[PDB]
């Protein structure tokens, strides 16, 4: 039996963009009337703060640099500077059905993945990649740069079945770590829902609000457009901000990423925390790939010894496994 | 059935700023052969043989239908989907490897 | 060539998937061909149950949304399209490249016969119309209608019968329910007016053709040429090259009973002016000749200046 | 004149395309093919495989993806039209569209590669002393090659069509049909190709630009289209239609064709001073243009009356005009309006530069827009246009400036019997 | 008996383009003002995730290119945070003369092909195919990505006569299945309504209007351009979506192969799911075409056996050469 050509696979844990919105803390109950972040402009002018070749390290090069200064238009986002939270509103449907693969070619490593995927299921639940994705649920990984100095982040999830709520989940994203996956109850009964919802037996969308006190006009990160620059003088506007219509807005699949922070498994090390769960599994804000491919720690590796020639790997690789399984993704060559 | 597929002598060769594979099909009824282009990597080295959109689909197709069995052949069916084409390209494919 | 006696309109044909390719070398309309055949086609399922026949056609092109995408921040524009189903072995398809665009466009026919008073008119136009609701335009489908429920009425009207002041009370009522069109007209007067002004250095049609949907720029005697309308290069019909074979003699023909000829397409130069401009409403229809032994056939706008 | 050029040139080509990878394996078939195609006979081992193609100009291969057919190869027409022009007025005749097997691309080039002053292929084709003369050219051998390769544009030996090649009616005047077969003037492609790239780019439009660059520009007219379309042909692989390889790289492309609302517009029309600035004039981007031209092109003499009055006066009424019918097409986008606040443009664009109004009023109300006729709106846009454009004012007796001012009451005259009809 | 050398057939069952507008759920019945979706714009940054070749994936020219990922600006259209209904409306019209060809040439085979399918349709009407077309218009099925995974699919079919309805049909997409063709009696009315229009009687009009509760924001899936991308610099600019004038809109021949997959009689297995009925049957999706010329159930094959040497084949390979005679095409030699 031998690799398919094509393969595919569907996003399970489909988010949504996130809505941000500044009010003030203790009208947190009532936080449906508050106004959007608005992105807005602001024009600075900059330095010379780059590594000089050692070439250009002259003094007229030094004086004609700061003389003539970098000048260029930035928009930022604040916040209304009256209050002092900042509420960040995103909905999460969570698909199930999670092996089967989108567009494969054969019928034979077809069949082999469905009951290689079916035989992890029937020995052991989804239920520590559920409670992995409860606890980055439950912190506030989604705020990337937002959590980082917050006085207190309350994350409220609620469970939308019709179109009422089903459950509500009130949490403490401060309380709870970030590099600990440590067990609780009502953090079980969220992990319960998701493998329930993972393991195709009902159809579970999640809203997700978090709160989080940064400050009287302190300033929020949304995601950021790319830019390129023109065949214009001077630079223009070189930090443009994600916005939905008149909101400031971070994206779906930053918010996708940092659902998916769960791999402590990696060979490197459990002395730097969770990493980002995807083949040849890579952080680029640290440069360096984890999982080697001459390593047998990677993903084509270990999935092609477990579905071909059956050598299966520890349990706690299937877990990594069926992780970059249920991200989705392109596979094949 | 079809024929053995005794495609035989694979040459390759560069011809007027392309490059083209060419060998003898010698089959039991008669013997072609068939102008095919070749898709090269991005090196220079031999890596698929133009499967899709080929030579032998547009301007060979009766040169190679004055070979194999163009009798049980229904008159709706064109005669390059009859035709075995893909183990015959994929053994010129093998045979430059 | 006969003048009419009748104006039938269909005011607002939503067309979906059309083709705007209409040549080897023009993209944007689809050809005013493919509309005289159209009308042709309406004449050979109605016209046989009614007495009359139908030659005249106007085109309006209210709005015109193309499916279109530019490549990598140039300055052409790539065609999208549309997959295609696989071979026997199941790889992929050889993927032909063929535009498409979408439109609406009113129809002012023209009805030349004698079948007009023994039907009312309400009768004649809504039967029109319901032919005309199933039928394929040009390489496109026709949408039919919702609930909106405004332009569902179908006019006419009698040029036979009239004043002056009443015709122009008549063109009054259509040119309003012509207001944001376009109108199209081939232009033999102006693109000769370019040849016999271009002249002293070479008769050549195609040169001057290219030399005419030009944002040309030139020098002090910035400048760019100006023109009261807005032009257009548009096929103007077909220009037969071989010998007209017998019906027998080709293979793999459509039937066996009409003969072929192998043709190279002709063309012309077409304009858009709003329907206000030009006065009598018979002045924007296109009819076509044609002739057998010269192998020339074409798509005139007689009668208009 | 060619007693030595091509047949030096084909040694020389497989001399140095010959021994890339020449060991005595390789050697074994190199010395052979060297050999042959050094002096001369190379000529004769192509010509004896030289008949898989056949130079047909009006050419019939692009128009389906594999639909063998008849590729005819005639001159297209006498004109025999006033206004039309193609195919049939090619004279200079870029008639080398030869495609046909893939692998003759060695017959193409040795038909194609003897250009001084006539063809290669197409030069010796009768005569062929001045081809076997100079190169020791044999008779029965010799005459073989010659007929094998200058009879290369013979017919395909069938009048065939075939079934997705593009077969359609066309309705003859009282008689019955005669259905055209229309085929891919591709020689007229390459010409036409050969022009739009001259205009892309070369060395006539390249240093146009580079002279309107440095603001010292030459007499010299360069061209460029905006809205082009490109239509590629064979997919991944060009050169299974030959010509389709070098001249175009299978990548045809379509000047005009679009309306003139090709780029799509929008209606939006505010009730306030931002919508009342020029909200009872109709300032939309097409009539800025238009203004721009007339008041860039508007100012000047009179002195060239046969190429003014038909010019200024075709330029005043057409953008009236066209300013009227986008005006009337765009601020009927929304089905209800009435007297409200912020209309004092409704005071003459309430029937003219304005939809139907809603229908629940009283019945009584059909004569303050059946009769509000376009006197104030019209003579407001004829006003509007006079305090914006003006004529000559050192040569205000001239006659330029009374047929601009009769352009401009006979625009108005003309706006106002247009709109005036906005309640009857 | 001499075949034709040109077939030409029309397309019965003819489709629209689909508009999409998101508004809420109960108030659906008014439907009629909801705003359409629209495509707009993110920049996504991608890193590796790919095979690497057989050789050359030492880890130093891997994190040297993830240290320069590729960057892609990809436009994913949404429903507004307002809504979470997904209004999917297009129009059908059934146009009738099934049987008869557009264009063929032999005058026998014309008559010997149209006095089969009156011996078909004599024999047993257009009712299989036509309960199986209310089959794919009473499930989603034209909702390709978007039934995957929602709470409730309701759809509404409208028979217009004039300008206005005479006869709806409230369905429920989720009750009525994917891959079982069982018998009602409304959706049997609804069979008998396209046999009564593909009976040759004339243009029958129908339009379709489906609802989908996916989230308070959810992403949406319309159809994708496909841009020919020959080479570099076919854009950056990744997923260019399908819009008509302001709207996200799904293709006409997308709804079209969505309404005729019927064929489930294709030798290999029924329980892979009914086909997209086509020559060679085969779903570009698994890659292998079904229905091959090995055994004699292809089309080709079918057709050449049932009109000229009158052997006919079973009920079912009647259906089947039938549905493809009424998908269209063009064939000949």
């Amino acid at each position: 039996l031998s690799t398919a050509s094509v393969l595919a696979f569907e996003r399970k844990l489909d988010p949504s963009d996130a809505l941000m919105s500044a009010g003030a803390w203790a009208q947190r109950d009532a936080s449906q009337e508050w106004p959007a972040v608005t992105v807005r402009e602001k024009s600075v002018r900059g330095t010379i703060s780059n590594r000089l070749k050692t070439k250009d390290r002259d003094p007229a090069k030094l004086d004609a640099s700061i003389q003539s200064p970098n000048l260029q238009t930035v928009d930022v986002a604040n916040l209304p500077s009256d209050a002092d939270t900042l509420k960040v509103r995103f909905t999460l449907r969570v698909l199930g059905g999670a092996g089967t693969p989108s567009a494969c070619n054969d019928a034979a490593y077809r069949d082999k993945l469905l009951q290689t995927v079916a035989t992890y299921v029937n020995d052991q639940g989804f239920a520590e990649l559920a409670r992995r994705y409860a606890h980055n649920l439950a912190n506030a990984r989604f705020l990337w740069r937002n959590r980082v100095g917050a006085e207190a982040v309350e994350v409220r999830i609620n469970h939308i079945r019709q179109g009422e709520v089903a459950r509500a989940w009130r949490f403490d994203a401060l309380a709870i770590g970030l590099r600990d996956f440590k067990a609780d109850a009502e953090l079980d009964a969220l992990a319960e829902l998701i493998a329930s919802g993972l393991s195709g037996s009902g159809h579970v969308l999640l809203e997700v609000v978090a709160f989080a006190r940064i400050g009287d006009g302190q300033e929020v990160f949304p995601s950021q457009e790319l830019i390129l620059d023109k065949g214009d003088k001077k630079g223009q506007k070189s930090k443009t901000l994600y916005s939905v219509r008149d909101a400031a807005a971070i994206h779906s699949q930053k918010i996708g990423n940092a659902l998916r922070t769960i791999d402590t498994w990696y060979p490197d090390e459990d002395g730097l925390g969770p990493i980002a769960v995807e083949p040849y599994g890579s952080v680029t804000s640290q440069g360096k790939a984890y999982r080697q491919p001459k390593q047998k720690l990677d993903f084509y590796t270990l999935l092609d010894n477990w579905v071909l020639r059956d050598e299966a790997p520890a349990v706690e690789q299937q877990h990594y496994v069926i992780a970059n399984l249920i991200r989705g993704g392109v596979f094949g060559e | 059935s079809m024929t053995t597929f005794r495609i035989e002598n694979v040459r390759i060769e560069t011809i007027n700023d392309f490059d083209m594979v060419k060998f003898d099909l010698v089959t039991d009824l008669g013997r072609v052969e068939l102008a095919e282009h070749v898709n090269y990597d991005s090196e220079g080295d031999f890596k698929s043989v133009e499967y899709t959109d080929s030579n032998i689909r547009y301007n060979m197709v009766d040169e190679l239908c004055s070979v194999f069995d163009l009798t049980d052949k229904p008159s709706l069916m064109p005669a390059i989907d009859y035709v075995t084409f893909a183990e015959i390209i994929e053994a010129v494919e093998e045979m430059l490897e | 060539v006969t003048d009419p006696e009748a104006l039938l309109l269909l005011p607002r044909l939503s067309i979906q998937n059309a083709n705007a390719i209409s040549s080897p070398l023009t993209w944007g309309f689809p050809s005013p061909g493919a509309f005289t055949g159209f009308v042709h086609a309406l004449q050979r399922r109605v016209g046989i149950s009614l007495d009359i026949e139908l030659d005249g056609v106007g085109i309006v092109c209210h709005r015109f949304e193309a499916q279109i995408s530019q490549p990598a921040g140039k300055r052409t524009k790539v065609f999208n399209l549309t997959r295609n189903p696989l071979n026997r072995d199941g790889s992929t398809a050889a993927i032909v490249e063929e535009g498409r665009a979408h439109l609406e466009v009113s129809l002012l026919l023209g009805v030349h016969g004698d079948g007009l008073d023994d039907h009312p008119a309400q009768e004649i136009a809504r039967q029109v119309q319901e032919q005309a609701g199933a039928m394929r335009l040009a390489g496109g489908s026709i949408l039919p209608w919702c609930n909106e429920r405004f332009p569902a009425p179908n006019a006419e009207l009698l040029m036979l019968g009239g004043s002056d002041e009443q015709r122009r009370k008549n063109q009054r009522r259509l040119t309003r329910r012509l207001l944001p069109g376009f109108a199209l007209v081939s232009r033999e007067a102006l693109l000769q007016q370019h040849l016999e002004t271009l002249r002293t250095t070479l008769p050549e049609a195609t040169t001057l053709d290219a030399l005419l949907d030009l944002c040309r720029i030139n020098f002090e005697p910035w400048q760019v040429r100006d023109k009261p309308g807005w032009l257009v290069p548009i096929p103007a019909g077909y220009n037969a090259l071989s010998p007209l074979y017998l019906p027998g003699e080709v293979r793999n023909a459509r039937d066996r009973e009409t003969p072929l000829r192998f043709v190279e397409n002709l063309f012309g130069l077409g304009e858009w002016l709003s329907p206000h401009r030009v006065a009598a409403l018979s002045d924007l229809l296109w009819y076509h000749h044609a002739e057998p032994d010269k192998g020339l056939y074409r798509w005139s706008t007689p009668r208009f200046v | 004149q060619e007693l030595r050029q091509f047949i030096e040139s084909f040694i020389q080509e497989r001399l140095q395309g010959k021994l890339d990878k020449l060991q005595p394996d390789e050697d074994d078939k190199r010395q052979t093919l060297l050999a042959t195609h050094r002096r001369e006979a190379w000529l004769a081992d192509a010509a004896r495989r030289v008949g898989q193609l056949q130079l047909v100009t009006h050419t019939l291969k692009p128009i389906h993806p594999d639909a063998r057919g008849s590729n005819l190869h005639s001159l297209p027409q006498a004109p025999g039209q006033p206004g039309l022009a193609g195919s049939h007025e090619l004279g200079d005749r870029l008639v080398s569209d030869v495609v046909g097997n893939a692998a003759a691309l060695d017959v193409f080039k040795f038909l194609s590669l003897q250009y001084q002053g006539k063809n290669l292929l197409n030069w010796l084709t009768e005569d062929s002393a001045e081809a076997l003369q100079a190169l020791s050219d044999n008779a029965e051998q010799a005459r073989e090659w010659r007929q094998a390769f200058i009879g290369i544009t013979t017919v395909k030996g069938a009048p065939a069509s075939h079934s997705l090649a593009k077969q359609l009616y066309f309705p003859l005047p009282g008689s019955g049909y005669h259905l055209l077969a229309p085929l891919f003037p591709t020689s007229l492609v390459h010409h036409v190709h050969a022009l739009l790239r001259e205009a892309r780019f070369g060395d006539a439009a390249k240093a146009a630009r580079e002279a309107r660059s440095r603001q010292e520009s030459w007499p010299h007219g360069f061209s460029e289209y905006p809205n082009l379309a490109i239509q590629k042909f064979g997919g991944t692989k060009p050169q299974n239609i030959s010509q389709l390889n070098n001249e175009r790289r299978g990548e045809n492309w379509l000047l005009p064709s679009l309306p003139p609302n090709w780029q799509r517009q929008n209606v939006n029309a505010p009730m306030r001073h931002s919508s009342v600035f020029e909200h009872d004039f109709g300032r939309t981007p097409e009539v800025s243009r238009l203004t721009r031209t007339l008041q860039r092109f508007l100012a000047k003499t009179v002195h060239n009356n046969l190429a003014i009055r038909q010019r200024r006066a075709q330029l005043v009424a057409q953008i009236c005009d066209e300013a009227l019918q986008y005006a009337a097409r765009l601020r009927e986008l929304e089905p209800g309006w009435s007297a409200t606040p912020g209309c004092q443009l409704h005071d003459a664009e309430q029937l003219w530069l304005d939809p139907l109004r809603a229908q629940t009023d009283e019945t009584f109300l059909q004569r303050r827009l059946r009769g509000d006729w376009p006197a104030e709106v019209g003579n407001r846009f004829a006003n509007w246009l006079n305090r914006a454009v003006s004529s000559d004012s050192q040569i205000l007796g001239s006659p330029e400036a009374a047929q601009w001012s009769q352009e401009l009451s006979k625009e108005l005259t003309m706006f106002k019997e247009i709109l005036e009809d906005e309640r009857d």
